């Protein structure tokens, strides 16, 4: 879940 | 002695990594141990884990820490500090100029929207390198420069979006240093009916082929790659392996995480050339777990 916005 | 309280503690989030290092076989590596005492001092994060698969070989010495609070000034100097405190190593030189040239002048830290850093380590020193990201929305100036930095052509520059933009920077050991732009779209977008028929005209069907199990896709850009890398966001890691045909090297890595607790989703990262192939031999994958205080 790393990385979105 | 401590003044700030949390329901986490920072034993759990070096378990978590310890796990990681357990299961593949990671020695120390400079700075590992380094990173890991920054690890233990960071406040509401996710840690994410992940394995590079080159055919029959495994890099796994990658873990990146995402900062969950809104301190966006004081996450990137810590951040710093960390790179600087691995650069002070005498045989070490880090190449900081790109990341300078983005953030000069006035930079707007109310335009940050994400704050990354992490690590990817190898055996030999100068082959490994230490990473930040820094995602960016509504932020003219700076989106210009980005892509300035990033070297693409006037049409390729075009069909980056103005709202938001994911990007990555790259410090090896050795001096060497390249910035990496992710352009991505939502679920939502890449159902949108202009929008898909409009991917089908760049993209394979081999590669729109996993996009009903994920929430997010997206192609990473940068100088020092030797292709687009493609980004998947998949919703379910049980979903994976129907989807990719992936090697046993890189089946190792997905078999420990589809037992481990943490999120159920992963990014899985890969050219075109692979997905069009009848297995997947070079391939990366990852894998998170969030830490938040549950005191209100
Ligand atoms: C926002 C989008 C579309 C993608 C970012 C997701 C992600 C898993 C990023 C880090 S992959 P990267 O750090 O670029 O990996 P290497 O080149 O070091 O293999
Ligand atoms: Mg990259």
């Amino acid at each position: 879940g790393a990385h979105t916005i | 002695s401590k003044v700030f309280k949390s329901t986490i503690a920072p034993e759990e989030k070096l378990r978590y990594i310890g796990n990681h290092k357990q299961a593949f076989d990671i020695e120390p590596l400079y700075p590992l141990a380094l990173f890991e005492e920054f690890v233990a001092t960071t406040g509401d994060c996710i840690i994410e884990c992940s394995g590079k698969i080159k055919q029959d070989q495994l890099y796994p010495a990658r873990i990146d820490l995402q900062f969950s609070d809104k301190h966006h000034f004081h996450n990137i100097h810590t951040s710093i500090d960390f790179l600087k405190r691995a650069a002070s190593r005498t045989d070490v030189n880090l190449n900081l100029d790109i990341l300078a040239t983005f953030l000069a002048g006035n930079f707007d830290y109310s335009k940050v929207q994400n704050i990354l850093a992490g690590i990817d380590l190898r055996q030999n020193l100068g082959e490994s390198k230490l990473k930040l990201f820094i995602r960016i929305g509504d932020y003219p100036a700076k989106m210009a420069v980005a892509k300035h930095l990033c070297n693409i052509t006037p049409e390729s520059e075009a069909m980056l979006r103005s709202d938001t933009l994911h990007i990555g920077f790259d410090f090896y050991l050795d001096g060497r240093s390249a910035i990496e732009l992710y352009p991505e779209l939502k679920k939502d977008e890449f159902n949108h009916p202009f929008i898909y028929n409009q991917l089908k005209t760049i993209l394979s069907p081999e590669a729109l082929k996993p996009l009903p199990l994920c929430n997010l896709f997206g192609i990473g850009l940068s100088p020092a790659n030797e292709a687009n890398v493609l980004y998947y966001h998949l919703e379910n890691i049980e979903d994976f392996l129907s989807y990719f045909p992936i090697n046993d090297t890189a089946r190792r890595v997905h078999d420990f995480y589809l037992q481990q607790e943490g999120s159920r989703r992963m990014w899985v990262a890969l050219s075109e050339s692979e997905m069009k192939a009848g297995r997947i031999n070079n391939v990366n994958l990852y894998y998170s777990k969030a830490f938040t205080s549950q005191n209100p």
